[PDB]
């Protein structure tokens, strides 16, 4: 949710392509689909 | 994934001539040109009422061994060092266009004039032709049916199945997209993968590839009793109620309290079953599809040069000098590991095991029986027409009915997980 | 993290058909509730 | 009573994310009702 | 280290007078060109742009014509080294997934 | 591509480009010396 109001001002890499980072968080109620972006913090850029 | 794309053309086994009359081709051309449609190559069976018996079409494989024949005479006119597509007719068969898509009736002077002299065993490499070379993505959908033919070439004896095992596989939602399938049955699963493979090309490394192999893997497990309501993957398993069915399908299905414990690595090889019955096997073919696709999307270790025949050794595709060994299992002898394994385990009594038993010799003897009179029919056909002369089927010997170490090759599977 | 929970009728030792079973319907391990946020955030703030 | 009357053992458990489960079976409690109906098929054998 | 291809795109806003302040801590080479390419997002599409690893342009040009050229035979010809514009190409790591990128992209 | 979802007005365009040279063809066309002569210094100036 904090990701899909930041969009263009903070950018959020997305590992599969289907999903989207302005895709709505409630499709996400699953744990397989929690991003491997999202699974390691390190991974995504500090500064993105 | 497979990078280098060749064919080897069949060698008659001690025939002068291609073993198909224009009988034969006219019924493989039933409404039809295009030899590449994978219907084309077999009227697909649902299984139960799957197998199709005919007088040019004993089975299935039958028909696919004839079409095999076919490619092979028109393939070499394109193949031809002139690579010409329609200027002769091989058996009055000509080419529509360059990328030779369809083919069509010989032109009346052409129908006079004689056919392409092909020469068996010819190997050829599919860059050779330029408008294939031009479709990189035309050439891999026509190299999926060239793969399979030429798998069959390979194996002197019964073709082997491609298994391979990745946990990978099994992490992702893509495990999801197969749990999309839960309480499918294996072929209706095979028959719609299969259809979305044919859809489009997919990576070596894909999702679906994955998912194929885990399903190919679980299949071969039941089949072998490896994997049980008992001995359950993570709880999921193909279950098949009744063995020896005419058209038993292990389903996907889940068990509580009986997980199985699988050692940790990545096992990939093929496995040919001794038992001629094949030919009436569904999941064999099935499999065979199956695996012929797997090989287009990657490109798997060349199998032991010792483990293929001397003549085919070192192919650069397919035969390398360290490869995998073929695996060689009576189907027959096969069910009694799969009702063995279960019987050790204590879930089945063993008087229901020799009663299934009992009911494979008594399908075996029948099966064995009419294919030994298929024999006899055709090579008095062959006295009666040596200007028509043709193979329903590929030739089989007495000796395909022997377990062939069936068992050696189940101690190897057990020993595989 | 757990994703469901299933009941089972007959032994272990027995082999049979697995069939549908209510529990397996529902992906949920427990039944949803969806509530007012902003009356739970406003009590969350004002207790004495 | 929805069905599957002739249970041999009533099993329950439920799975993770991972995959792990976890799997709880009670031990039966007998009925006095069986007991004496056992002694009264057997009379009912000697008297019928 | 500093990115080459960076170093490029920020004479071209200089020379622009555009601001290239915000892409001054990319200009850096962290690890990889690519790399550190892939990962940025910034900036028009006109500007620069990458697919991934792969990004087609235009390097700068070899010659610069001045105002004294008449394309004259004794001139020497620049073959299009001159054009400030002369084709946008596809630079990426490996030749074979650019070949996969390629495989329905124009040709 | 646009930066922004509120973008703000953008010149440098092949259409904007086309336009300024259409123009300046134009006002050079009414920079003729054998044209310029008929057209009054002050419609020139405002033709400019």
């Amino acid at each position: 949710t904090l990701a899909n109001m930041m969009v263009g001002f903070e950018t959020i890499p997305m590992d599969n392509q289907i999903y989207t980072q302005s895709r709505r968080a409630s499709a996400f109620s699953t744990p397989h689909t929690w991003p491997r972006c999202f699974m390691n913090i390190q991974l995504i850029s500090p500064i993105d | 994934a497979r990078a280098a794309f060749l064919f080897k053309t069949v060698g008659f086994g001690g025939l002068q001539n291609v073993p198909i009359n224009d009988e034969l081709s006219s019924h493989l051309l039933r409404a039809g040109n295009s030899p590449w449609q994978l219907t084309q190559f077999l009227d697909w069976i649902s299984l139960g009422r799957g197998l199709a018996t005919s007088a040019l079409v004993p089975t299935a494989g039958s028909r696919y061994y004839q079409m095999s024949c076919l490619l092979s005479g028109t393939l070499q006119i394109p193949f031809r060092p002139n690579h010409r597509w329609g200027d002769i007719r091989f058996l009055r068969l000509v080419w529509s266009a360059p990328t030779l898509d369809g083919l069509v009736v010989a032109p009346p002077q052409v129908l006079a004039q004689p056919a392409l002299q092909a020469q068996a065993d010819r190997v050829y490499d599919c860059d050779d032709y330029p408008f294939l070379a031009r479709d990189p993505r035309f050439k891999h959908r026509v190299y999926q049916q060239l793969s399979a033919v030429t798998l069959l070439n390979l194996t002197g004896f019964g073709p082997i199945s491609y298994v391979r095992v990745d946990e990978d596989m099994w992490s992702g939602d893509v495990n999801q997209l197969l749990m999309n399938y839960f309480g499918h049955t294996f072929a209706e699963i095979a028959y719609t993968l299969c259809q979305a493979s044919a859809n489009r090309p997919w990576e070596h490394d894909g999702t679906y590839a994955r998912m194929t192999q885990i399903i190919l893997s679980l299949f071969w497990l039941s089949y072998v009793g490896v994997i049980h309501q008992q001995n359950t993957y993570r709880t999921f398993y193909f279950q098949c109620n009744r063995r020896g069915d005419a058209a038993e399908v292990w389903i996907l299905s889940c068990s509580l309290n009986h997980s199985a414990q699988i050692r940790p690595g990545n096992r990939s090889l093929f496995v040919m079953p001794t038992s001629p019955d094949w030919n009436m096997d569904v999941n064999l073919i099935l499999s065979s599809t199956l695996t012929g696709c797997l090989c287009s999307g990657s490109q798997l270790p060349l199998i032991d040069n010792n483990s293929v025949p001397a003549v085919s050794r070192n192919i650069h595709g397919w035969t390398g000098r360290a490869g995998n060994q073929l695996h060689g299992f009576q189907v027959r002898r096969m069910v009694t590991e799969f009702c063995d394994r279960l019987r050790r385990d204590g879930v089945m009594t063993q008087a229901q095991q020799n009663q299934i038993e009992a009911l494979a010799d008594q399908t075996q003897q029948f099966k064995r029986d009419k294919l030994e009179a298929w024999a006899r029919e055709d090579d008095q056909y062959n006295q009666a027409n040596p200007n028509s002369t043709m193979f329903r089927t590929k030739p089989f010997t007495n000796a395909q009915w022997g377990r062939g170490n069936t068992g050696a090759t189940s101690a190897a599977i057990a020993a595989l997980i | 993290v757990p994703t469901m929970v299933g009941v089972t009728r007959q032994s272990r030792d027995t082999i049979t058909q697995p069939a549908l079973s209510l529990s397996t319907t529902n992906t949920t391990v427990g039944v949803p509730l969806a509530l007012d946020a902003r009356a739970i955030t406003v009590a969350l703030l004002s207790g004495k | 009573l929805s069905g599957d009357p002739r249970m041999t053992q009533l099993a329950i458990q439920y799975q993770q994310y991972n995959g792990r489960t976890f799997n709880v079976i009670p031990e039966m409690p007998g009925s006095v009702i069986a007991d004496c109906v056992q002694l009264t098929a057997e009379v009912f054998n000697h008297e019928y | 280290h500093v990115n080459v291809f960076v170093a490029n795109a920020l004479v071209g806003a200089f020379l622009s007078n555009q601001a290239f302040y915000d892409l001054l801590p990319l200009l850096i080479i962290n690890d990889t060109m690519i790399g550190d390419l892939l990962g940025t997002g910034a900036s028009l599409s006109q500007f620069f742009q990458s697919h991934g690893d792969v990004l087609e342009v235009a390097a700068g040009r070899k010659y610069l014509q001045m105002e004294n050229y008449s394309n004259d035979d004794d001139d020497p010809p620049l073959f299009a080294k001159d054009l400030s514009d002369y084709a946008k190409a596809f630079y990426s790591d490996t030749y074979e997934v650019l070949d996969r990128f390629f495989w329905t992209h124009d040709s | 591509p646009a930066n922004v979802t509120t973008p703000t007005l953008d010149f440098t365009n092949e259409l904007t480009n086309w336009r300024a040279r259409v123009c300046e063809l134009m006002k050079n066309l009414v920079d003729n010396q054998r044209y310029q002569p008929g057209w009054t210094q002050s419609l020139v100036s405002s033709m400019r």
